[PDB]
């Protein structure tokens, strides 16, 4: 199972 | 002052009722009640939120089709209150459904990033309370980690059992939960961190350090 974090966690 | 997000399961086996008088559920409202009493009481200036996740509705702003499913932000960062109070002996009830805990630590974050913008605190604390019964997904948990050391939140976790006499029936998948949680403590406290395992016995006083 995938999940998509917020831009602020990734950037 | 410092930052509080109390990250609690109330999914379905939260409400199963084996262990004494109360179950799970009703022991970690409990706890959470004392421990927000002792902070009204004492004025204390720490803001204090709520996720809730095993809710049978979504309200998070992660939420969109198929993600961060069942997890609510009860109460945003604030000083708490009787309103709080009164909610959460009345208004929070056990969910029928489970959620994710590792997407409803990631809703706690990304609340903590952006209620606490422009403001100092001395600590950013999350504290998860859930008997780990249901299954997670890790992915992206790595950037979990990063993230938790960059911001230097300290993490909590409360179970309604030990984890140190007799076997007490614990699932498969409580024994997986069990051990990446002692994996995300030991990646932030290192070898200390096995053993940053808590109780429900004992989270009221680990809470008010």
């Amino acid at each position: 199972k995938t999940r998509v974090l917020p831009s602020w966690l990734t950037a | 002052k410092s930052a509080v997000v109390l990250c609690m399961d109330v999914g379905l086996a939260m409400s199963h009722s084996n262990q004494g008088k109360e179950s799970p559920f009703e022991q970690a409202k409990k706890v959470m009640m004392l421990f927000l009493q002792r902070q009204v009481f004492a004025e204390s200036k720490d803001e204090i939120a709520v996720v809730l996740y095993g809710t049978d509705t979504t309200d998070n702003a992660l939420a969109r089709e198929d993600q961060y499913e069942n997890i609510s932000v009860h109460r945003h960062l604030m000083l708490p209150d009787f309103d709080l109070l009164e909610q959460i002996e009345n208004v929070v009830e056990p969910g029928s459904v489970q959620a994710d805990f590792l997407d409803a630590l990631i809703v706690s974050m990304d609340l903590l990033q952006k209620e606490t913008l422009g403001k100092k605190y001395t600590r950013l604390h999350i504290a998860v309370f859930s008997d780990l019964s249901s299954p997670f997904s890790v992915d992206q948990l790595e950037v979990i980690i990063a993230n938790l050391k960059k911001a230097e939140i300290t993490l909590q976790f409360f179970l309604p059992f030990s984890v140190d006499g007799p076997g007490k029936g614990l699932s498969d998948q409580q024994k997986e939960g069990i051990e990446m949680v002692r994996k995300i403590m030991f990646s932030l406290d290192g070898e200390e961190g096995l053993s940053e395992v808590f109780t429900f016995r004992d989270s009221l006083e680990r809470l008010s350090i």
